[PDB]
């Protein structure tokens, strides 16, 4: 009973249409109800709509006329196909594995709906030098600040995901401009300032941007 | 009606303890048709009882939730540490299946002042034209923390944003980070840049400056 | 012809000839085309209970 990975959502403009796919493994996904939940990402869980195992569906009142539902028993894939898309519909979304009294017992794993809006840009990188303003005692923090992307999606890791000790990203802010942007900082021992490799790995998903950026001690 | 409303929205406690909370309806609902579930943040939202009455399988049994009608509550018997995430009531006794807010569970480690930390701009952004100025605050129980900027004494107001990050699964901590964002033409135009830090665990606020322009 | 039966009554507006829910899908069917009446009415005094 491994099973609903998620796939297919993103960068796309108002009035659009998007199908999505929630496929799931080991499973007869014809004999059950699945269904799909929002979560808008300030807030909470909503519901969207119910499949049957005859095959009766059912929406939300507010995606009425606007968004179908599908499967494909053959390949055991799941279709939300929603249309005429609006800049509110803009949460996460969960295919979920449904039950009897309408118990959503089994999750999928999620994928981001987010309408248009500064279109889908690359994030631009410095890097957040370790100093003796930062430096106390045994430690010195250093870090990489990745600011202005669209997509909101982006990870930065250290040394190709090497140190977990200290490594922290926090969360992305949303500036007025509408881009968002953030800084990752970990400590390390004031001994090693320079020391070792220290190298922020920036890889943007929606696009194709994958940047290392290794941080050294002010000059 | 059906609306689901959370009693307390939140609970900030010690592990070893009698957790016990509720949700309230806008109604009576028809007899125990409804839901509890958890939210590990960064990850699915999972089952944790169903009926108000026996939990599924793959879940210890140190919960309990009970009730009736408008009322219905949860009780976990003893405060698992790791247990700590956002938790929401679910109904599916009106046609449609509604939804709550969720509960904020967590642990009040002895008070922890921060680290703090101040950062100028790197050189490759003042080419580009704009000034960040990070100010960094690590590890600290209370979250209930302020980041007065100062730029040559001035108090600045509505050029920062913070951000937080979840209370740290180890040590119980919050780390907050508040960036200054300047152009070079009026970054150029001033010489302190500071950074004050208040809180509960320092006794007096903490000022983390720098120079602009001093190796 | 007359067939018999108890349902709650949330949910008598599933019987129409052509509807949805798991009273029309599953439990029971009707066609589409329908000539007869269809008499419901509650039981709770008598078929309910503490």
């Amino acid at each position: 009973e491994v099973q609903l990975v998620e796939s297919g959502g993103g960068l796309i403009q108002p009035g659009g249409s998007l199908r999505l796919s929630c496929a799931a493994s080991g499973f007869t996904v014809s004999s059950n109800y699945m269904s799909w939940v929002r979560q808008a990402p300030g807030k909470g869980l909503e519901w969207v709509s119910v499949i049957y195992s005859g095959g009766s569906t059912y929406y939300a009142d507010s995606v009425k006329g606007r968004f179908t539902i599908s499967r494909d028993n053959s390949k055991n894939t799941l279709y939300l196909q929603m249309n005429s898309l609006r800049a509110e519909d803009t949460a996460v979304y969960y295919c979920a594995r449904d039950y009897g009294d309408f118990y959503f017992d089994y999750w999928g794993q999620g994928t981001l709906v987010t309408v248009s809006s500064a279109s889908t840009k690359g994030p631009s990188v410095f890097p957040l030098a370790p100093s003796s303003k930062s430096t106390s005692g045994g430690t010195a923090a250093l870090g990489c600040l990745v600011k202005d992307y669209f997509p909101e999606p982006v990870t930065v890791s250290w040394n190709s995901g090497a140190l977990t000790s200290g490594v922290h990203t926090f969360p992305a802010v949303l500036q007025s401009s509408g881009l968002y942007s953030l800084s990752s900082v970990v400590t390390v021992p004031s001994s090693s300032l320079g020391t070792q490799t220290y190298i922020c790995n920036v890889n943007h998903k929606p696009s194709n941007t994958k940047v290392d950026k290794k941080v050294e001690p002010k000059s | 009606e059906i609306v689901l409303t959370q009693s307390p929205g939140t609970l900030s406690l010690s592990p070893g303890e009698r957790a016990t909370l509720s949700c309230r309806a806008s109604q009576s609902v028809s007899s125990s048709y409804l839901a509890w579930y958890q939210q590990k943040p960064g990850q699915a939202p999972r089952l944790l009882i169903y009926g108000a009455s026996s939990r599924a399988t793959g879940i210890p049994d140190r919960f309990s939730g009970s009730g009736s009608g408008t009322d219905f509550t949860l009780t976990i018997s003893r405060l698992e540490p790791e247990d700590f995430a956002v938790y929401y009531c679910q109904q599916y006794g009106s046609s449609p299946r509604t939804f709550g807010q969720g509960t904020k569970l967590e642990i009040k480690r002895t008070v922890a002042a921060p680290s703090v930390f101040i950062f100028p701009p790197s050189d490759e952004q003042l080419k580009s034209g704009t000034a960040s100025v990070v100010c960094l605050l690590n590890n600290f129980y209370p979250r209930e923390a302020k980041v007065q900027w100062k730029v040559d004494n001035a108090l600045q107001s509505g050029n920062s944003q913070e951000s937080v990050t979840e209370q740290d699964s180890k040590d119980s901590t919050y780390s907050l980070s508040s960036t200054l964002t300047l152009s070079k033409a009026d970054y150029e135009k001033h010489k302190v840049y500071a950074c004050e830090v208040t809180h509960q665990g320092l006794s007096s606020p903490v000022t983390k400056s720098f120079n602009r322009g001093e190796c | 012809y007359a067939d018999s039966f108890v349902i709650r009554g949330d949910e008598v507006r599933q019987i129409a000839p052509g509807q949805t829910g798991k009273i029309a899908d599953y439990n029971y069917k009707l066609p589409d085309d329908f000539t007869g009446c269809v008499i419901a009415w509650n039981s709770n005094n008598l078929d309910s209970k503490v």
